[PDB]
């Protein structure tokens, strides 16, 4: 799960390092390491989740939480994880990237149609 | 100039470059392929070098913008992403409403005010 | 004590604040820390004990008497280097200063010391390729230590490309050797040292001879020694060769099990070939510091015939051979650090352009030397007639040892042409000697106030101004008399190299 | 002494014991040289690659192309897709031949 | 139906108030985009100077098809108030061609709806495929 | 605050000869740029007519 | 039909012919799949995973960060095809025919009652058997976090 | 000498092509079997014409 | 047919180029360890292969990093 | 390093002086061009900017509003010639 | 004051997830079941008039080695990979029917076929050079060179 | 565990991919249906950038260098916890202590970086005050 997302990093990168408008290659450099700095700590929390069950599959993690939910004993880490989740899918207040009053649409300013939804 | 443009140690005096087989000018004609032969340093603050004058990143924060709630030219040159000049060109709204009003009276001249500042 | 330290001098250096007599009383630290390494190394190693062998953590680091006397040697060497960053090389500012711009200068020395002295002890193909990495990775970064020059940073990149493709060689040798045989400690392959492919173990050591500079390879080690501050390129030109060299005896030791032929004549090809462009190549050469690259690549060609040999006279000359060359080496670089307050000053043709990385660059730059000070210029001749090898100095008996153990093993070819190759080399070595003192009798009355030391301001005028710093006068003398004295205490010097065993016994 | 050759559950793997039996011989104190070591050595490698039996399948299948033995009748019977592990081909009384699910255990 | 935010003068305030809560034009699907490449409409909210001219004929190039045009305000219109100026555009139907124009100075909110709807009923018209069929 | 690009100040001059040197450092200036004129605007007549045309109206 | 074959097929005509550094950062792009989809398959699916954790999530992005850095600036049909064809021929990568034409398996056997993943071995023995090789390469990433800022790092 | 030396000048060059194919050609060595030696020593001494 | 060194013809004209060769070939290695330790159901090999991995990437950053400030050099007047 | 010659930047100065209309068709590194070529204020900058164009050089105002004789051209470009600078992939590859 | 107009979208999301996990759920059950039934067609579908009340088997995670041995010895008992079946004595065609997987042992395509990754020091001597081959070749010969003893 | 169920779910999202590129070269109207000024390559005007209408033509901070730079010997050391994870029990307080030093010793080094404040923009270029201060004679 870990690895499939940070494949997607690259592709959000790669989508202005091919093209000359200002606006559209102005959000890779600082694309790159937002994604790439909140990457870390979303990978450390999902970690520590798997360390207090000591197993890396999805299912084993969430039958270990039948008896208590691991928003009690690690609430903090669920604010760290959604904090995290918001910067890495590019989400307000994380939104420096497609800043619509900063850099217009990011990198969708020279996307449209079929580019544009995918 | 326009196009491009090219110390803190003692000048060194260097007089009389020999090898052990002769002296330089035995062997300048044939050093300009001796790469450890080249009396030019390459780190040294009289090095010559021919930089072309690239022009600051100037960024167009041009009127199809949201943060430009009128039509505004906004320039802006930078250092990396600190701002170093910055260059509005206002008049793209020029509608010359004072050459405008000096052809109406006082109360037709009046309406040109409300259009001034829309809010 | 050299790890637990380095934290210390990392988390301090981090608080106080950037000055220069801040970064040169830390150095004076790490100068304190090399010394208690040395004391506390010296107090529980001995050679009595460490003769048969012994394993350490898991097997994975293995000490015994010859990997032992090196390590000693490594924190001497590295004392004598850091006293020049320690301490004033000339005394003028202006000059000194770049010793003293960087922070970090003595924290990477401190890594590296910690890599050089782990390698020989190795004893697993899985450590073995994260301590050569870890003594790798030091000497990009002390390459790269003053980034704002441009030769320098031009220099590491260089050297990071080449060791790059040195240490996959090296990585790559060793997944051959699990590929055949699934182990990977070197005692373990031992036992099937008659049923591997004794090849892989040469592919690992065409990458060990990269880093140490040997032809074909040579050619970006006289690049890179051309480039680099002569403070730094005091360091890197001899440190990773005793580390190195160390390792590539133990690892010819374990291949001269099966005694193969086919091994032996590639690497004396490789020897025979780095002794032609060892002499040949520094015949035309202007610069000094290439002048020394191509002296280093001749000794270490030297080197590793009595590598190659591996014989009981082998121990003995490689081990005496790799101390005398390194205090002579120490000695040079120490000279040149500080003969550059003689150098003139311009009140025209040529354009020679010096930078404060390399006051002192070309060899006519050391130009009556003989003049300007006389005993300092005798130190310089009988460090490079060492090198030549002029009798009874240490460098005789270095080629003397050599010779013993080349000849003893056959190598008859490779023994005669070192010895073709050492009088050509001493032509380009007599040049310095040449350039030194030749031309004294004309110059001897000259009207000389323009030189760089004339810049020094006057104190007093009443007391004794000395032109020379205390320690590395000090140091220079030392070593210049024992590279010339050597003759008094030589045979006790032998004698106590008998003893450094590998696995001799009985 | 270190572990080498450790199994992907902790334990000894199928050439460990091979590979032990010859640290016993090296290191063993009543030998003279490392002759009598030298068959234990090359069974090691044997367990691991196999060279030699892969070999005398070389000329099993050699030696019945210059008799003409016809394959199918030497050789023993095989099933490329698992899919087709049908119980017709497992021998099961009343069993098909349609195919077996390899989807989802 | 999204636009593109081509508001120059007081006629825009009109058009960001459409968006308001009380009109919500996002409840009809209309989304005002900062970029030709997602926008489909272009409103002329305000005057069209001289100076503006060049700029809003090469944004209206950059528009993929299909595009429309929507005139707000007496300024695009016909100069308006500024029709007798040295440095005014009269009418932007002189640089791009327009599909639909608002009249009034500024219109009322619902007068740019209306128009937003005249021009739905008249995209709801188009034949562009059975054009092909037939008429090709 | 700091002027822009390839500004200059506003001074009066007083003397004719001063103004000439002036006059004709500017002529080289438009000269130089001249290539450039024809890159950055895409025009579709080689540099040669621009040169050609900036000559003409110094005459003027 | 194999065709991972033809992916490096693909991979090998435009390495020969690559020009910019946008392309030869594909390269490697087109390298490390091929790598993981191979190990995903047959091998090995945890080191796999590892590789796509490791290169593609953490050194492969670093290399386009840099290119946007660093610079974006500035051969015959024949004689690549001729090229790649002649490297076509000849992919043993070794000599030993038996070994590549005769196949082998394993017995399995219910002695192990503790099953437990690969992962939890190479901790149990990284953690226990070589924790100086664990503690050395914490040393080696310290000392690179070091070396990055004195070389970068301009004051 | 003079000869010799005006050939080894030529070679010291900052170049990483340079650098890395003599690298590579240095791994024939390894290839090639051991009586081969001469005729690379031979083929050496060829190149310095 | 690589041993006319055809790898040479595959590397571009780049220093980045080179760089990324470097790990081109050390993946090799690499995928070579992870082979043979799967075969011997041996995890000493796969040890051994995250060890490669770890230290594979330790030395792309310092080779990054000597030539990102090798870029920056250049680019010094910074007089503005 | 600049590898320009005297003699051969000369061929390169005469070839592209030929390129202005003047009485005196022939040029030599004496050549002036007020006399020995005829030209008034617009024709002599148009030269030197052509030459300018040619030499990868550029005048500064003090000697370009002075110039009367043609070798103190080729005195200028052959003290003012600079490589071009190489971008940093391509020095060391 | 509650809008539902604003939790219509909320509404489908749940159905949206509540399709894909009701169908998942149920078909891998039912299929599961089905093919633990009998070793043939004509028994999976139909289901007997004396049989009882039909068992479901729920799809198994979480799964080890054990899991896969113990899955093809289910398959064949039962000629399904999750067959059930509890008799003391197996079949007669239990003894002949065990399945040992044969694979090759070969390097990966891309080690052996990169225009980069093939090129290295010693995997050129395993490809051009004969020394290690003609070593280990000696000791195949010498198997069938002892058989006479 | 068998995968061939999620085999079948790649291939399909395979051959989603394809489907969505072409969808709309299927679905679009031809450029003669709408206008026939031109196709996108012709159109230069349209196939162009977005300067929001006026016409123009990376010397980033080190700060973000070292942001980036730093962030890989910091995910080197959170990718070698992951063993610890899943043998977390079986190595027992041995194998806690060591991933502690292992995680002390890299602390180290965040502290050199949070002294250093080596990831901080700066302003060396601008943000200056001086005191005016008179020079009476
Ligand atoms: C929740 C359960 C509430 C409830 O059941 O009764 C109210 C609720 C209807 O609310 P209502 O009719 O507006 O209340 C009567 C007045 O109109 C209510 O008018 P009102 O404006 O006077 O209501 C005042 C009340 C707000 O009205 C409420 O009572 C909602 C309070 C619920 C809060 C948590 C949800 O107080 C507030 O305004 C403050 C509440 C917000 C504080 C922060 C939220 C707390 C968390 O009854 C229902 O459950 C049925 C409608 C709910 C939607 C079902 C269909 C969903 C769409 C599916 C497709 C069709
Ligand atoms: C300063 C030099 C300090 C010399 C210290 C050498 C030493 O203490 O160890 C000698 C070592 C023998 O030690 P070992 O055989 O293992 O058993 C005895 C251990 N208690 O013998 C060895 O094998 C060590 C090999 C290296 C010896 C290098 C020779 C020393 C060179 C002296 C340099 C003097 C420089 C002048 C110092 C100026 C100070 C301001
Ligand atoms: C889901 C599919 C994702 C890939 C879609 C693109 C497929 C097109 C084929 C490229 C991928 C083949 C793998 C080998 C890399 C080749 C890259 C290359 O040489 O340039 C290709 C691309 C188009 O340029 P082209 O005309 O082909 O070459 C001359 C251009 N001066 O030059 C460009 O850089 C244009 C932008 C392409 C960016 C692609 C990024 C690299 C590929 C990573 C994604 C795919 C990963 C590799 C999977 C297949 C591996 C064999
Ligand atoms: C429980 C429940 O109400 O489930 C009924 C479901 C969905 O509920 P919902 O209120 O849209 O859940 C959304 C809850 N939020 C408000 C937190 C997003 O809708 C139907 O099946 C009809
Ligand atoms: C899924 C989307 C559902 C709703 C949109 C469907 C509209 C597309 C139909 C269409 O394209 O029909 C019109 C077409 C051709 O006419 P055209 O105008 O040149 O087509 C434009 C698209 N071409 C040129 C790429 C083909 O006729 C047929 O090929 C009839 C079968
Ligand atoms: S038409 Fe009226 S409201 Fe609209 S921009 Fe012009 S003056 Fe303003």
């Amino acid at each position: 799960l870990l690895a499939s997302g940070s494949i997607g990093v690259f592709g959000t990168v790669i989508v202005g390092w091919m093209s000359n408008s200002k606006y559209t290659v102005l959000a890779t450099v600082r694309t790159t390491a937002q994604l790439i700095s909140y990457e870390l700590v979303l990978t450390t929390v999902v970690f520590i989740i798997a360390l207090i069950v000591s197993s890396l599959n999805i299912n084993v993690i969430i039958e270990s939480q039948y008896n208590i939910w691991y928003i009690i004993p690690f609430f903090p880490l669920c604010l760290i994880f959604f904090i995290s989740a918001l910067a890495e899918t590019a989400r307000p207040p994380f939104d420096n990237v497609e800043a619509e009053s900063e850099l217009v649409s990011g990198h969708m300013t020279e996307l449209s149609a079929s580019p544009f939804v995918i | 100039n326009d196009f491009y443009d090219v110390n803190d140690f003692f000048p060194v005096q260097v007089d009389g470059i020999e090898s052990s087989l002769g002296k330089y000018e035995e062997f300048a004609k044939d050093a300009h392929e001796w790469e450890s032969w080249n009396l030019q340093n390459e780190d040294h603050p009289e090095y010559p070098v021919k930089r072309t004058k690239i022009r600051h990143f100037t960024l167009n924060f041009g009127p199809q913008h949201p943060a430009a709630h009128g039509v505004l030219r906004l320039i802006l040159e930078l250092h990396g992403e600190e701002i170093l000049r910055s260059d509005p060109h206002v008049g793209l709204l020029h509608r010359g409403t004072e050459k405008l009003i000096e052809s109406k009276t006082y109360m037709q001249a009046l309406p040109y005010f409300d259009r001034l500042d829309y809010v | 004590m050299l790890f637990t330290s380095l934290l210390l001098i990392i988390v301090y250096g981090s608080l106080v604040n950037k000055s220069h007599l801040l970064t040169k009383l830390i150095n004076r630290l790490g100068l304190i820390i090399i010394i208690y390494t040395l004391l506390i190394h010296l107090n529980i190693n001995t050679l009595e004990n460490l003769s048969i062998g012994i394993n350490m953590f898991n097997n994975l680091l293995l000490i015994n008497s010859f990997n032992n006397t090196i390590i000693e040697l490594i924190l001497i060497i590295c004392i004598l280097y850091v006293l020049l960053i320690s301490f004033n090389i000339t005394g003028l500012s202006i000059i000194d200063n770049l010793n003293y711009s960087k922070r970090t200068f003595i924290v990477i020395v401190l890594f590296n010391i910690i890599g050089l002295t782990l390698l020989p002890l190795v004893n697993d193909i899985m450590i073995l390729f994260i301590i050569i990495e870890l003594q790798s990775y030091s000497l990009y970064l002390l390459t790269a230590i003053f980034n704002e020059s441009h030769n320098s940073t031009k220099s590491a990149l260089y050297y990071f490309i080449v060791g790059s493709i040195a240490s996959f060689i090296i990585l790559d040798a060793t997944v051959s050797i699990y590929d055949d045989l699934g182990l990977t400690n070197i005692q373990y392959i031992l036992m099937y040292i008659d049923k591997l492919e004794i090849f892989d173990l040469l592919c690992l050591l065409f990458g060990l001879f990269i880093k140490i500079g040997l032809a074909p390879f040579y050619s970006y080690s006289i690049t890179i020694y051309s480039l680099s501050p002569t403070i730094i390129t005091n360091y890197i030109s001899l440190m990773p060769k005793l580390s190195i060299l160390t390792l590539i005896y133990i690892i010819m030791h374990y291949i001269n099990i099966v005694n193969n032929t086919d091994l032996n004549y590639v690497i004396s090809f490789l020897i025979l070939i780095s002794m032609f462009i060892g002499s040949f190549g520094g015949l035309n050469v202007i610069r000094i510091k290439t002048l020394l690259a191509y002296s280093s690549l001749l000794n270490v060609s030297y080197m590793l015939l009595a590598i190659l040999s591996n014989s009981n006279e082998s121990i003995i000359a490689y081990i005496y051979y790799i101390i005398q060359y390194s205090l002579t080496h120490i000695n040079i670089f120490s000279i040149i650090l500080v003969i550059s307050i003689y150098l003139p000053i311009m009140n025209n043709m040529l354009n020679v352009m010096i930078t404060k990385y390399s006051p002192i660059e070309y060899i006519n730059q050391l130009k009556n030397l003989f003049i300007n000070n006389i005993f300092i210029a005798i130190a310089l001749c009988i460090s490079i007639f060492s090198l030549i090898g002029i009798p009874p100095l240490t460098g005789f008996y270095g080629k003397y040892l050599v010779l013993i153990s080349g000849l003893n093993n056959g190598y008859v070819l490779l023994s005669i042409v070192l010895i073709i190759a050492s009088s050509i080399s001493t032509v380009y070595y007599a040049t310095i000697l040449k350039v030194l003192s030749f031309d004294t009798l004309s110059f001897k009355d000259i009207i000389s106030n323009n030189l760089i030391i004339n810049t020094s301001p006057e104190n007093n005028n009443n007391e004794i101004k000395p032109e020379i710093s205390n320690v590395i006068s000090y140091v220079i003398s030392s070593l210049t008399l024992i590279i010339l004295l050597i003759i008094i205490q030589y045979e006790n010097i032998v004698k106590g190299a008998y003893l450094v065993l590998l696995y001799n016994w009985v | 002494a270190p572990l080498q050759q450790v199994g992907r559950h902790g334990g000894p793997n199928k050439c460990f014991g091979e590979f032990q039996r010859v640290v016993e011989c090296m290191t063993n104190a009543k030998h003279d040289s490392y002759e009598p070591c030298n068959n234990l050595k090359n069974d090691y490698l044997e367990c691991r690659k196999h060279k030699v039996e892969r070999y005398k399948a070389f000329l099993m299948q050699k030696h019945a192309e210059e008799l003409g033995k016809d394959p199918e009748e030497i050789g023993a019977p095989f099933v490329r897709k698992r899919r087709f592990l049908t119980s017709k081909t497992l021998g099961l009384v009343d069993g098909d031949d349609y195919e077996i699910g390899v989807e989802k255990i | 139906f999204w636009p593109m935010t081509f508001g120059l003068a007081c006629c825009a305030v009109e058009m960001m108030h459409v968006s308001a809560p009380r009109y919500d034009q996002d409840r009809l699907g209309i989304i005002f985009r900062a970029s030709p490449r997602q926008s489909d409409i272009m409103i002329v909210a305000g005057t069209v100077t001289n100076k503006m001219a060049p700029a809003l004929r090469q944004v209206y190039d950059q528009m993929p098809y299909p595009r429309w045009v929507i005139s707000m305000g007496s300024c695009a219109n016909g100069g308006g108030y500024y029709h007798y100026s040295y440095s005014v555009v009269r009418g932007v139907d002189r640089i791009v061609p327009v599909d639909i124009y608002v009249p009034g100075c500024p219109p009322t909110s619902e007068a740019l709806m209306y128009g937003v709807f005249q021009l739905q009923k008249k995209m709801m018209d188009g034949q562009t495929h059975r054009m092909w069929y037939r008429s090709y | 605050t700091n002027p822009t690009a390839f500004a200059q100040t506003t001074r009066y001059v007083k003397d004719s000869t001063e103004m000439r040197t002036l006059v004709l450092n500017l002529y080289r200036r438009y000269l130089r740029h001249s290539r450039g004129f024809v890159n950055n605007y895409n025009l579709d007549i080689p540099a040669s007519q621009v040169r050609t045309k900036i000559r003409q109206e110094f005459e003027r | 039909m194999n065709l991972e074959i033809l992916d490096l097929s693909i991979l090998g005509f435009y390495s020969l012919i690559s020009s910019n550094s946008f392309e030869s950062i594909a390269i490697l792009v087109a390298t490390i799949m091929p790598v993981i989809t191979e190990l995903w398959y047959n091998y090995s699916q945890l080191f796999a995973l590892l590789y796509t954790l490791i290169y593609v999530g953490a050194v492969v992005i670093l290399f386009v960060f840099i290119l946007s850095v660093i610079n974006e600036k500035e051969s015959g049909l024949f004689i690549l095809i001729l090229v790649l064809l002649l490297d076509d021929l000849d992919d043993n990568e070794s000599n030993d025919n038996d070994y590549n034409n005769v196949y082998i398996t394993d017995y399995a056997d219910w002695f192990n009652n503790y099953n437990e993943s690969d992962l939890s071995v190479i901790g149990n023995l990284l953690f226990t058997e070589y924790a100086l090789l664990l503690l050395i390469i914490s040393f080696i990433l310290l000392m690179s976090i070091i070396g990055l800022i004195l070389i970068v790092k301009k004051d | 000498s003079t000869f010799i030396s005006s050939k080894l000048n030529k070679l010291v060059f900052l170049n990483i092509g340079f650098i890395l194919e003599i690298i590579v050609l240095s791994w024939l060595l390894i290839v090639f079997k051991v009586s081969l030696l001469k005729y690379i020593l031979l083929l050496i001494i060829f190149i310095i014409l | 047919m690589d041993l006319i060194l055809l790898m040479l013809v595959a590397v571009g004209l780049n220093i980045i180029d080179i760089y990324i060769m470097i790990e081109i070939l050390i993946m090799g290695c690499t995928v070579n360890t992870i082979y043979s330790a799967s075969l011997d159901n041996d995890m000493i090999g796969l040890i051994y292969s995250l060890i490669q991995i770890i230290i594979a990437g330790v030395e792309s950053a310092i080779g990054l990093s000597i030539l990102v400030n090798y870029n920056r050099i250049r680019n010094s007047e910074e007089i503005e | 390093a600049s590898t320009l010659t005297k003699e051969d930047v000369l061929t390169r100065s005469v070839s592209v002086l030929r390129g202005f209309e003047v009485k005196t068709k022939d040029i030599d590194l004496q050549t002036t061009f007020v006399q020995d070529l005829g030209m008034d204020s617009l024709d002599l900058n148009d030269a030197l900017v052509a030459l300018e164009e040619e030499f990868d050089v550029v005048f500064d105002d003090k000697t370009a509003n002075e110039i009367k004789t043609v070798g103190e051209v080729v005195d200028f470009v052959l003290a003012n010639y600079l490589p071009t600078e190489q971008s940093i992939n391509h020095t060391i590859r | 004051m509650i809008p539902f107009e604003a939790l219509i979208p909320y509404a489908i999301m749940f159905a949206g997830f509540c399709l894909g996990g009701g169908v998942m759920n149920s078909a891998i059950t039912a299929d599961i079941t089905k093919r633990a039934r009998g070793p043939n067609q004509e028994i999976k579908r139909n289901v007997g008039e004396d049989e009882g009340p039909r068992n479901y088997t729920k799809p198994r995670y979480n799964t080890d080695q054990w899991d896969k041995y113990f899955a093809v010895r289910d398959l064949r008992l039962t000629g399904s990979l999750r067959g059930q079946s509890d008799n003391a004595v197996a079949e007669e065609s239990f003894k002949t029917n065990s399945i040992q997987p044969y694979s090759n042992t070969r390097r990966p395509w891309v080690l052996r076929r990169h225009i980069i990754m093939k090129n290295s020091p010693t995997k050129w001597a395993r490809k051009y050079s004969s020394r290690r081959d003609e070593r280990e070749q000696e000791i195949k010969d010498d198997y069938i060179r002892g058989m006479g003893e | 565990m068998l995968q061939d169920l999620f085999n079948n779910y790649v291939i399909l999202v395979g051959i989603l991919g394809l489907i969505f590129l072409g969808v709309n070269y299927f679905i679009v109207e031809s450029p003669r249906m709408d206008e026939n000024n031109g196709n996108i390559s012709d159109y230069i005007e349209k196939s162009g950038p977005f300067e929001c209408g006026f016409s123009s033509f990376n010397p980033i901070p080190i700060a973000f260098i070292l942001v980036a730079l730093l962030f890989l010997p910091f995910d080197l050391e959170v990718s070698s916890m992951l063993p610890y994870i899943v043998s977390i029990y079986s190595v027992g307080i041995y194998g806690l202590i060591i991933f502690i030093l292992f995680l002390l010793i890299l602390i180290v080094g965040f502290i050199y970086e949070f002294n250093t404040k080596s990831l901080s923009i700066t302003t060396i270029l601008h943000k200056k005050n001086k005191a005016l201060v008179k020079n009476l004679y």
